[PDB]
């Protein structure tokens, strides 16, 4: 319940400002590698909860090969969490591989649902 | 890597299978738990 | 099909405590529910056998 | 009928069928797919397809000689069929093909074209033939890290590393004198074949194929090749069976015969005398199954393969099949044993006494390589008649009742449950 | 009632009843396929279940196969069990039940499955199109029931009364003593069939040339040519088929299959080119037709074709053998072409 | 960019963009049908949902129809709303989105439904077979997508870049003031399309005669004949079609439909005989072919055909009118025959 | 649970004997028209309970027109029992129309199930 347009607007306002980016991007990636979802072999777009119909739409949108890769990363994360270990350091998701791959599908589903709601509640230009 | 090359299980396999030994030890332990559970239920 | 699936009563026992698909990564914190069920059965059975002597 | 056998370092074993109209003559080596390390895997398939190459088949077809080959786990074969007046031509061609030279078969262009063709065939097998690749993964996980696990077809990752040196190294280590049996089946006499071999020289090599360090040992495991984009769910499931030269060979085959095979679309297949069909036909649990008793030199497999479209009731299929397997230990009746005797006499006499001479050559070559002489079919029928119900119950208690299983599956096998419920269903808890 | 059997010490015998009732004798479309999937159902005396149980306890199985010309009932069994199988085949030929529920439950879904199997294979579809455009009324009837023509249960009973007659069947045995088989047939119900007429027409069928048919299909594209044969020019096409199949030819890697269907009065030479890509099929079939119209020499393939004719002839009703010593040369005349697949990219008959 | 519109005091105007991009210009099979069901989806600026909502609040609907030659985008609306619909059609011709999920969700199931509808009608199937055997590469392309040829999203974008050009479209208006339409077009995005080439070939298409195709089908049996026409012999076939349709002919109760498809350089005369019974279709089509080969007099049908040509001509791009005063007589020459239905009982081309 | 072969055997033994038929066929049809299933517009083969798989088989066996007639007789019986009236005397099922129409389908399903059970429990001729 963050409505990805809103978080994208705040994040782009932080990134486009030089002072705010220089201040809280080191805090940002320090937060990321203290979060430790890399160490289970996951990406952050593999981590967004997908039990609402807009994210379910954005998972139908997704290409096939990225869907099979996402399915493998989920099953290796469940198996590694089951054994209570971590993946070895060669198998951790690196910083360059943590690509926001599912974000544009999510954002276009956001814009579609927002436009549907606006047009479902319009007045008339009298 | 093929799907016919099984990965390494050799650190966790028994060095001797002997399919009456392993099943007898397992059924002995399950039977001991059932023994004490029968006593406790009584 | 099997008798645990075709019977009316055993289908609930099946679909709840036999063939219920559980996620394979859940730790011991997903066990407090069964533990609360056992402790509720303890409370009820001791309550009956102790309320046979209570005025 | 009669099977004779003689020796000079090579072994000459025949079946003079004077009623047949052809005559197959060929050499059956005692190496197979179980004599390869996992890095030269598929070299026997590549020898099969350079022997069946285009130039070699053309030179064969100039004289009216059809070639044939077979790669199994235990035995290779290289069979040349012809008219019964051309056994000398077939022997001289087989001599010129293997013994006299191999460099003309192993030229650069012929080898590269054949490697391209076998790479195409292995890829086509890997992504289109589903029940056979299920059975190959069943062998690959029942016998894993052990030379009987290697597929006969070879793997794509190994077969694209072979060069001519590995073909020649396998030829020098396995195409030997004592390793081989030259087989003549069809309309040839034994004395004619022996006198014609002694008329030539036909000496393959000095001898002594390398001995495997590790013997085959069954290992209960599973492998799940889940592919959701397939219309069915193919699944094999087997226990450790009986090898050849075992006293429980025909008992294991009759146990496989009790539950038989089935095809849900054929009308006469739905009316068989199997008690599994009463459970399996109600909600249409499968399309087909077959019970197999595979027997190798070191070990064996006993189980069933099946295919189904009812992908939400796979566990009921496995459940009723394994409860029927548990009926062998406890309460198999006399009528089921008599029925399996009659059907196994039928399919065994169809297998050994079909009209095709190349299949007789493959079977006779395998049998006289392993056990030194061919057991004729009348003694086989006496051994089938000697089986009682107590023999089947003792065998099922030895091999079936609460033993480890090996499972392989592909397709929509999400309805297939864990290993432990399938393992625990091998014993009934009611006996 | 032609009875013939050969003997051998092999311990399993087979018994076959070949009846001239295939698809070329079908009254309506696919009636012969309904009769084929209908036989070995319930009779008037024993049910089909009792048939399967007693044959399985005695040690023999059943099979009923149709072809373009025959309806063959086969029974493979242990040698001591002969009169049971002779009486079983006599009861199936004489007194099958023809109940309507059997048709609606066991016969029609089997026919649906047979047609669904052979529709998913494009070369069987191309072969049926080739037959239908070469022998358009006679041999060219469809082999399988697809349901474009309503076939009732009375149609099947009338067809079975037409076909199963004493003058229309041959009893062939393998590994069977012959005189004992003649005694068991003369004692059974097979001797009291109505003695109708032999349906085998002795004249050559009227064949058509230069025809073309195109069928759109999803999957493998297949281009096929077809040549109607004589009774005398049959060995030339046999050695042609085994020439193009073997490695003697420079184009055996281009074709997929090539066979000659031998009948009692002629037959059809087929030649199939199958590939998933349409440009490959196009280039291959243009090269095949150009090279066959250029001419070939069939002399090297003659011993190879003697061998392949020996390994195919197992039946008693094998055709004339000695015609091979006179074939020398072939040049491609007129033919009939079908094209099943990505039809908009396959070649037409005018440009071959 | 040919702009033409007529004016009337009628309060509802329509606007049509005819683009020469039909099935005869399709690169692969059924690409034009995917482009037809793809237009009026999402553009780069407004979504398809916003298009439907604002057009519905303003009072106009949308329609995109394909033919054998055209891809027509039509918009029917209230007269005051003209520049909105001119800008909407300009945006659809210029900057549709071509997203892959649109193809997999809204475009392909619509095409599956269109092909399932027209496969259940046998005369549409017979018409496609007739086109495919008469104009085998050009006009004879299939109209609908059936999926025998893989059409990707890049194929549709390349086809739309090929077809939607300034030299390839005509803007036609009804109940629209013409000079205001020319000003709104010259101000919109429709003037900045890439100026490609006119795809209209002026030569006559190569036509084939005496062909035959036979398609098995479950349901109504239909037999059809087809005659390729010239540009000069077109009025004879127009008065022939309206002769056989009306009650002037003794066989209008025998045929089911007969029409002439007028193109810019020729066309095809079709004639359909449809009935559920195959013997009725057989007797009817033999009688029709015999009577047309006997000869007819087309003089009584000429005023009737002037009337029916007047009621059909509503579009601006109507063909040449005055050719009717010179038609006198017809005799059936060579034709092309298809047969869809119970194929084993319909007549062949040799026996007509 | 009467196994229709058994009731058919007893009924044929009664009918083929002259004394027993002359004695208890008037009792039989007196029992029938005191039963009063005719007055609701039913036949007796419409009245056999059909919630066992052998009778379900014998209803699949049945021709189409008799199945539609049976469905109409059931719905008119439910409606007449709902209104607590009887059908008028012109609409009662007469004695000639009370034909045992479903009996041979039931008997052939009986013989099929009996033969299946016997062959499922055979010995062997040793
Ligand atoms: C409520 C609490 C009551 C506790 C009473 C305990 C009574 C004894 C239970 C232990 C026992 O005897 O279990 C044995 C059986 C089978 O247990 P198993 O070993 O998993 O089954 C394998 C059977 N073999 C292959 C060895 C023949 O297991 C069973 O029959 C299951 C019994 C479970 C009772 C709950
Ligand atoms: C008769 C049925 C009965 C049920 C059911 C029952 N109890 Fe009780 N409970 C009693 C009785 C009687 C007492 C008083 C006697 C005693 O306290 O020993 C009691 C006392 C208690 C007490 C006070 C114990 C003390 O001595 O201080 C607590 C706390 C309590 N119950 C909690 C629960 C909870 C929590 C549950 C279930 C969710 C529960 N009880 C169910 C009978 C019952
Ligand atoms: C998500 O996965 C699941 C899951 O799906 C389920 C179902 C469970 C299981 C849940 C439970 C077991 C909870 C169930 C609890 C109940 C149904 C409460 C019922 C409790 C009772 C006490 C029943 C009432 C019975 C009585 C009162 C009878 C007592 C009577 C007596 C003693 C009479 C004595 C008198 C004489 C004369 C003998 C899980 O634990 C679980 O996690 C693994
Ligand atoms: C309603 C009250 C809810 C209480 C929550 C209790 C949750 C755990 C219940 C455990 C039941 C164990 C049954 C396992 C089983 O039958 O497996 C059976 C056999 O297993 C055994 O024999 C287990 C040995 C006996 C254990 C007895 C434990 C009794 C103590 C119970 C104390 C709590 C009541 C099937 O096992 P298999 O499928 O692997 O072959
Ligand atoms: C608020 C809900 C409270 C909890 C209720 C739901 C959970 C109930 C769980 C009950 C588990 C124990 C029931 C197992 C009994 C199964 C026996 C059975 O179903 O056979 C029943 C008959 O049952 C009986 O006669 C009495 C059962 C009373 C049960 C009293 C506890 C036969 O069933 P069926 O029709 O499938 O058999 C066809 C034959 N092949």
């Amino acid at each position: 319940p963050q409505s990805f347009t809103s978080i994208a607007r705040i994040g782009d306002y932080i990134l486009k400002s030089p002072v705010l980016s220089k201040l809280c991007v080191p805090v940002a990636n320090q937060f990321i590698n203290l979060a430790g979802y890399k160490k289970l072999g996951l990406k952050f777009d593999d981590l967004i909860a997908e039990e609402n119909p807009i994210m379910q739409t954005a998972l139908r949108r997704l290409p096939e090969d990225e869907s099979y890769a996402r399915a493998y990363r989920i099953i290796r994360a469940h198996q590694t969490e089951l054994t209570h270990h971590l993946l070895p350091r060669n198998e951790w998701i690196k910083a360059q591989e943590d690509v926001p791959y599912l974000l544009p599908y999510i954002l276009e589903a956001e814009a579609a649902a927002k436009e549907k709601d606006e047009l479902d509640n319009i007045e008339v230009s009298k | 890597k093929s799907t016919y090359r099984t990965p390494n299980f050799d650190d966790v396999l028994k060095e001797n299978n002997d399919a009456d030994k392993g099943r007898s030890y397992a059924y002995f332990m399950v039977g001991a738990m059932g023994l004490l559970s029968s006593a406790g239920a009584k | 099909m099997a008798f645990r699936k075709s019977n009316v009563y055993l289908s609930l026992v099946n679909s709840y405590i036999i063939d219920s698909p559980q996620p394979s990564s859940i730790n011991y914190w997903w066990n407090m529910g069964s533990l609360l069920g056992l402790c509720l059965v303890i409370q009820i059975v001791t309550g009956i056998f102790m309320a046979m002597h209570y005025s | 009928a009669e099977v004779t056998q003689l020796s000079n370092g090579i072994v000459v074993a025949t079946e003079h069928n004077p009623s047949a109209h052809t005559a197959s003559v060929g050499v059956v080596f005692g190496s197979g797919a179980a004599n390869e390390n996992p890095y030269n895997n598929g070299v026997s398939n590549l020898w099969k397809n350079i022997f069946l190459s285009k130039e070699n088949s053309a030179v064969a077809a100039k004289e009216g000689l059809a070639l044939s080959s077979n790669i199994s786990r235990d035995f290779q074969s290289y069979i040349v069929s012809s008219l019964p007046g051309s056994t000398d031509k077939s022997l001289d061609f087989l001599n010129q093909s293997f013994i006299q030279q191999k460099a003309n078969l192993l030229s650069s262009s012929n080898f590269e074209a054949t490697k391209k063709s076998v790479l195409k065939q292995v890829q086509d097998f890997e992504e289109n033939d589903h029940p056979n690749r299920v059975l190959e993964h069943l062998h690959s996980t029942a016998f894993q890290n052990t030379p009987l696990s290697l597929p006969t077809r070879g793997t794509l990752e190994s077969l694209e590393n072979l060069v001519v040196a590995d073909l020649e190294s396998f030829a020098n280590n396995h195409f030997l004198n004592s390793n081989a049996v030259v087989v003549g089946t069809g309309n040839i006499k034994h004395e004619d074949l022996v006198n014609s071999i002694e008329s030539k020289n036909l000496s393959l090599q000095t001898g002594t194929k390398p001995v495997l360090k590790k013997k085959a040992a069954f290992l209960g495991s599973e492998v799940r090749l889940r592919d959701d984009t397939l219309p069915k769910a193919w699944i094999s499931l087997a226990v450790e069976g009986e090898p050849v030269n075992s006293p429980n060979y025909f008992v294991a085959k009759l146990a496989a015969q009790i539950f038989g095979s089935y095809n849900a679309f054929e009308p006469a297949s739905r009316l068989q005398g199997i008690k599994l069909l009463d459970n399996i036909q109600e909600y249409q649990l499968c399309d087909n199954f077959n019970h197999f008793s595979l027997s190798y030199k070191d070990s064996g497999l006993w189980g069933f393969s099946t295919a189904t479209r009812n992908v939400t009731m796979i566990d009921d299929l496995i459940h009723f099949t394994l409860k029927q397997w548990n009926r062998l230990t406890i309460s198999v009746t006399d009528t089921e044993v008599e029925r399996a005797k009659s059907l196994l006499k039928l399919q065994l006499g169809q297998l050994y006494e079909s009209g095709n001479p190349v299949n007789d050559a493959n079977l006779l070559g395998a049998e006289v390589l392993i056990k030194g002489s061919k057991l004729s079919l009348g003694e086989a029928f006496k051994k089938i008649d000697a089986i009682t119900v107590k023999d089947v119950k003792a065998w099922a208690g030895k091999r079936l009742w609460d033993q480890d299983i090996a499972i392989a599956g592909t397709g929509q096998i999400e309805g297939l449950l864990d290993y432990m419920r399938i393992r625990s269903d091998m014993s009934m808890m009611r006996w | 009632l032609t009875v013939s059997a050969r003997d051998a010490p092999t311990k399993i015998s087979t018994l076959a009843v070949k009846v001239h009732g295939g698809s070329r004798y079908a009254t309506k479309d696919g009636v012969a396929h309904l009769l084929n999937r209908f036989n070995f159902q319930n009779t008037n005396t024993r049910s089909a279940l009792k048939l399967v149980r007693e044959s399985e306890l005695l040690g023999g199985t059943f099979k009923s196969t149709l072809d373009r010309e025959y309806i063959t009932l086969k029974a493979t069994f242990l040698k001591d069990d002969l009169p049971y199988y002779v009486n079983a085949l006599a009861d199936v030929l004489y007194k099958t039940a023809f109940k309507p529920h059997e048709l609606t439950e066991s016969v029609l879904p089997a026919a649906r499955y047979d047609y669904a199997v052979a529709e998913q294979c494009p070369v069987k579809s191309a072969e049926d199109q080739l037959y239908a455009i070469t022998f358009r009324k006679g041999l060219g009837n469809p082999l399988l029931y697809d349901g474009v023509e309503r076939v009732s249960l009375q149609d099947i009973k009338d067809f079975a009364d037409k076909v199963y007659t004493k003058e229309n069947l041959e009893v062939s045995g393998e590994n069977v003593v012959e005189a004992d088989l003649k005694r068991f047939v003369d004692e059974s119900l097979l001797s009291t069939l109505p003695a109708g007429k032999s349906l085998v027409s002795k004249s050559e069928p009227k064949f058509f040339l230069g025809e073309e048919n195109r069928v759109r299909f999803i999957g493998d594209s297949v281009a096929a040519i077809g040549i109607p044969v004589n009774k005398a020019s049959l060995a030339q096409y046999e050695v042609l088929a085994n020439y193009l199949t073997s490695a003697l030819s420079e184009l055996s890697g281009l074709i997929s299959s090539a066979k000659l269907d031998k009948f009692t009065d002629g037959g059809l030479f087929t030649l199939f080119v199958r590939d998933q890509d349409s440009a490959v099929v196009s280039s291959n079939i243009k090269k095949i037709v150009a090279d066959l119209k250029k001419g070939k020499d069939l002399s090297p393939a003659i011993n190879y074709t003697k061998l392949k004719n020996a390994v195919q002839n197992e039946s008693v009703s094998s055709p004339i053998e000695l015609n091979f010593d006179a074939v020398k040369d072939f040049k491609l005349g007129k033919f009939n072409y079908v094209a099943v697949g990505d039809v908009s990219n396959l070649p037409y008959l005018d440009e071959l």
